[PDB]
This record gives structure tokens, C-alpha cells and sequence, in this order.
């Protein structure tokens, strides 16, 4: 989110604008290396909710 | 030659009262530290040491002070004048002085002590603890640069000189260098050599409802910052304050003071830290600056 | 003889300053301790001792600053100037030096004082306190090392001499063996005996557009780390400091310093710690290294 003047300079006013832009239109792909030096910390995300028991002791009504 | 202690109500300002703590009748004696403390943040792995950021940390400076009175009423009245002098304002710069440097720290009074084991003539020694605010700047006048038109010389400046219809020669080396610019008195250069953290201006306008104030640019001609009011008069002066403890922004006409703020441009005025560049005047006549730049130890 | 204490603002580096706290007019005097705190993580069940990992701690050397000046402006001007020294730099190298050993540890400036308790023409005698980044490191020149083909002897060395069409006999013992190799020039070894935690190298490339650095080995041949880079030019020099606190990799073409972190190849460089083995030069034509190994009591 970004506070902002108008951009015609005829407009006086003062506005909030929301962010979906990039300083690249057609984003490119970076290859960069992170050092421990850094105060590295590893956490595991989970995007997907999918199950978690592997196995499956499944029954079926006779 | 030898070190000067000052203690002033508000440097910089009208209503300024200052006391000697090295030569008048209250005097301070042993200052505790002077000197500073620094937590590093080195996180250690397997023997190899990593830095982090220090942060430089201010230690209370506690004085020894000393009522130097002639009768019991004397030093009373030292003391129910020196420390309400301290109290009244919100905070108290003292000055370090010595044959190299004139630093200053604002302080806060963080304890004073009042006891009755008194000397000859009810003499009075007691101590006296600050808090620090901020630790060694120095407070100093900033002007602007002039620049002025080089010398004009046969067959090294550009002109058609000598025998009709004039001539100049390319020569290598001192060939032709331009002599200066007509009208040179345009350019003035208010220069930022080193990071200012606060500062005190008088600023004159020229013409009304025109943004009056100034803008500041870094070293390659880009604004970051900017003190700028769009006033209904011309206001006789403006005088703006930068110190984060009492900021001061107000038009002057005649004998009247007007409160400033509101008509400020607050998306223009982005950082109150100065950096390496120049300064430029906005619709102004003239302009007198007073700059404060801090020093962690000297 | 005596031993020799020695402040620099950066080693290792074209601009430093050395602070001589033994000899010159500022002094380091009686170290707090030189010496180390180690915790075993030691559990006793029932009388029997079971022993985890030793975490060797390092503790702040707290030394008694000392200024020798002519005047009282002479030993602020020697405060002003040391501290601010300290300060510019983040961390400070002290240099440890005895008969028998020259080494090294990596300090940041923990707490200075400054009192008004003069000696004579203004002296002062107070406690400078250093955090430990690093203790104790040799700070030595690395060289490769070259090998040389053995003599010929006859009879000894694999030769068709003497009678014709030639003879070599097969004795025990001293039968047949190889003189040398054929362009013996071509072997060379960085020999990499004990583990290294930081180094600074002046690599010279041969080729441009080809990934030209450095290549480390085990003990088995098989590579651990590498730091190269793929330029499009020639650089006249690659400047890398392994350093943690300020890492370096900087390619050099004329007067003119260039970044050369992106151009790396990420990949290679697994870590920092090099181990007991050999170094390779990729493209490089001329290498020049710089290796610090640590020390925890010396
Ligand atoms: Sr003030
Ligand atoms: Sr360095």
C-alpha cells in the first residue's frame, strides 16, 4: 500500500494506491547464494492443504 | 587552555541563560564518565566471530557540584536558582570547551542531592546526575559558497585579441580555456560536506503563495527532502527548527508569530537527516542557517 | 625481547594505520585476561563422569589506556584521535607479539573512559574495554610448492646405455627406477596442511569469458568449495577477502574496482572452511595468498 499525490497536476488531492507492480514488467529469474553468516532461519511452509496419515486402514459396511 | 564547563537554558535561543561550572559561583568537579559504551552483537559459530551492528550507548554523566556562596543565604538561593533553572526547561545543553574542540550534550536531570553537612558560610557540596540525550555535536554556522570569474589572459583565455579581426590559437596544453561565465553571481552553492542530524534556519520570502522554504539534494541532483510552506503573506522571516525535542516551525510578521505546520508540504519533507549534497532556497530573498552535527567520542 | 601490543585500523588492507600500544604516546597496560573460560557440558550419574562438547568462551581484555603528551592539548588531541580511529573502522585488529609468536585477534571497542583525573600536563590514565570477534590467529604468507626431476644415474635410472642397442638391468633393490617425468614443470602444490577459517588472495586471470578463481580439494581428490567467476574481459587482478565480517570479491581492471559477487558461480562456493588437502587456480596465469588460521590459547 502507498500514500500518493494525483498524478495530473491539476488534481490537488492526495491518494492510497494498492500494489501489484513490479520495477520489471516481464519478471526475470534471479541465482543468488545465502551465506550462515546471515542469521539464516529455515522454517517449512505448507501451501496445498492435502492429508497427512499415508496409510489407510480403510473398512467397508457388509 | 584549561577545560570550560557551560550550562545553557536553550542555545540557540532568545531567551538563553548560561552558567559556569567551571568559573562562576555553582560549579561541577569530576564528571563520572565522559567516555562511551558499545554493544557489538557478535554471534559466535565454531569459533568464527560475526559482527552484527553497534549500537552506541550514552552512560549519566555525575558532577560534583559546589555552591560557592558568602553567607548561608548565598548558597540557598544558588541552589533554589541553578536547579529550577534545569527544571523549567524540559532540557539542558552543556558545553565540553578545550584548546581543540567546543562539543556540546543536551542533558536531563536525572537526580540532585540537598544535604545539611554544610562547610564555613553554609558552602554547599552535593552531586548531580544527568541523563544523556545526545552525546558530542557541534553546534556551528553554515553559509553559502560564492563563485567568482577567472582572469582573463592573452592566448590562453577565448577572446579574438591582437591584430584585427581578433585571433586564438589551439596550442596543446594551454590552448584556449574558457575565462569564467557572464553573470558567475547566479551560482551559489549552499555545500553539505558531512551528515547534519538537526538544525536551526531563518528563512526570508521573496513572494506570496509560492511554496517558501528549502530543499535538499544529494550528490547527484536528486531532492530526498524538503521545508516547504505555501503562506497567504510574505512573511518578514521563517524560522524553522529541526530538533526532535522542541521543533519549531513559524512565520514572522512584524511582531506577530504564526504557526507554520498545517501549511507545510508533509509528502516533501520526507527525512530530517541531512545527507552528503547541497542545499537550495525555494522563493527566497536571503537565508542564515545554523548547523548541528553530532560526534559519538571526543 | 619484551612483548609487543599494536592496534590497525584495517590489516590485510592498503589503508591501514598502526597504533603503537607499547612504544608510542598512547599505551595499553596489565591485560584483564589473555587467557579463555571453556564449559564442558559435564552430567555425573552415580558417580560416573559422562563429558559433552566444550563451547570455549573468550573474555572482554579490559586495558589501562595510557597517554604520554607534552600538553594538556596534546592527550585530547591523542583521545580524540585513537578512539575515533577504533570507531571508524567496525572492528580493530590487535596484534600480539612475543619472542617465540606473532598473533592476532579481532577486536570491537566495547567501553572507553574519560574522567578529568590528570597527571602531569594533562595525562590521562583510564580503562579501554574490547569485545572478542576472533582470538588468536596466524596471519601467513601461502605458497605453492614446485617439483623437480631426480638426477640419472646409470644402471639405477630406466636408460638403454652403454654396449649397443642400450641395457637396462633388473637387480634387487636398485634395479630400474624413473628418473622423472617429461615437463615436470607443469606440477605444482598448494598444500593445505592444517584447516583455515579466512584468506586474501590476489588472483591473476589468463583468459576472459572463462570461469577463472580458485578450486579447493580433499585429502581424496574431491572438491569441497570454489570461488570463481565468469568476467567478459580481462581483469589485471581479482581481490577476494574470505573475511566474514567485511567479505571482498572485487575484480580490478586499471584504476578501476569492480563487483565481481554476481558474476560468481554460487553453486561451487559450499563453504568458507577450508580443509586439509590442496588448491587449484582456474585460468588464473598468477596467485598471490594470504592465509589466517585460528588459535584458542596461545
Ligand atoms: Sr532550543
Ligand atoms: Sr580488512
Amino acid at each position: 500500500t502507498t500514500i500518493q499525490h494525483a498524478p495530473s497536476e491539476t488534481d490537488p488531492r492526495n491518494l492510497l494506491f494498492i500494489n501489484f507492480a513490479s520495477r520489471n514488467w516481464n519478471r526475470k529469474r534471479i541465482t543468488t547464494r545465502v551465506d550462515i553468516k546471515q542469521s539464516v532461519t529455515m522454517d517449512t511452509e505448507t501451501i496445498v492443504d492435502r492429508s497427512a496419515y499415508n496409510f489407510a486402514v480403510v473398512f467397508v459396511k457388509n | 587552555g584549561v577545560r570550560q564547563y557551560k550550562i545553557h537554558t536553550n542555545l540557540d535561543g532568545t531567551d538563553d541563560k548560561v552558567w559556569d561550572v567551571t568559573n562562576g559561583k555553582v560549579r561541577f568537579y569530576q564528571p563520572s564518565n565522559l567516555g562511551l559504551q558499545s554493544t557489538n552483537n557478535i554471534w559466535q559459530s565454531n569459533g568464527i566471530g560475526v559482527m552484527g551492528t553497534r549500537s552506541i550507548t550514552q552512560p549519566q554523566i555525575e558532577f560534583k557540584l559546589e555552591t560557592f556562596g558568602e553567607s548561608l543565604e548565598e548558597n540557598y538561593q544558588l541552589m533554589k536558582d541553578f536547579v529550577n533553572d534545569i527544571l523549567s526547561k524540559k532540557f539542558v545543553t552543556l558545553e565540553y570547551q578545550t584548546e581543540i574542540f567546543q562539543v556540546y550534550a543536551d542533558l536531563a536531570l536525572a537526580d540532585v542531592t540537598k544535604t545539611e553537612g554544610y562547610g564555613k558560610n553554609g558552602t554547599f557540596s552535593e552531586k548531580i546526575t544527568f541523563d544523556i540525550i545526545t552525546k558530542w555535536y557541534t553546534y556551528e554556522n553554515l553559509t553559502f559558497d560564492k563563485i567568482q570569474n577567472g582572469k582573463v589572459i592573452a592566448g590562453m583565455s577565448k577572446i579574438y585579441g591582437g591584430t584585427a579581426p581578433g585571433n586564438y590559437k589551439y596550442i596543446k596544453g594551454t590552448s584556449y580555456t574558457y575565462y569564467g561565465e557572464s553573470d558567475i553571481d547566479r551560482l551559489s552553492r549552499w555545500d553539505i560536506k558531512e551528515e547534519i542530524f538537526s538544525f536551526m534556519g531563518i528563512l526570508y520570502p521573496k513572494l506570496p503563495k509560492t511554496p517558501a522554504g528549502v530543499r535538499f539534494l544529494d550528490d547527484i541532483g536528486n531532492e530526498y527532502t524538503a521545508i516547504v510552506f505555501k503562506t497567504e503573506q510574505v512573511q518578514d522571516y521563517i524560522l524553522i527548527n529541526t530538533d526532535v525535542n522542541d521543533e519549531t516551525y513559524q512565520g514572522w510578521k512584524g511582531t506577530t508569530a504564526l504557526n507554520l505546520f498545517p501549511v507545510m508540504d508533509f509528502e516533501r519533507y520526507r527525512t530530517r537527516i541531512i545527507e552528503k549534497g547541497q542545499m537550495e532556497l525555494i522563493n527566497l530573498s536571503k537565508a542564515e542557517f545554523k548547523i548541528k552535527r553530532k560526534a559519538d567520542f571526543v
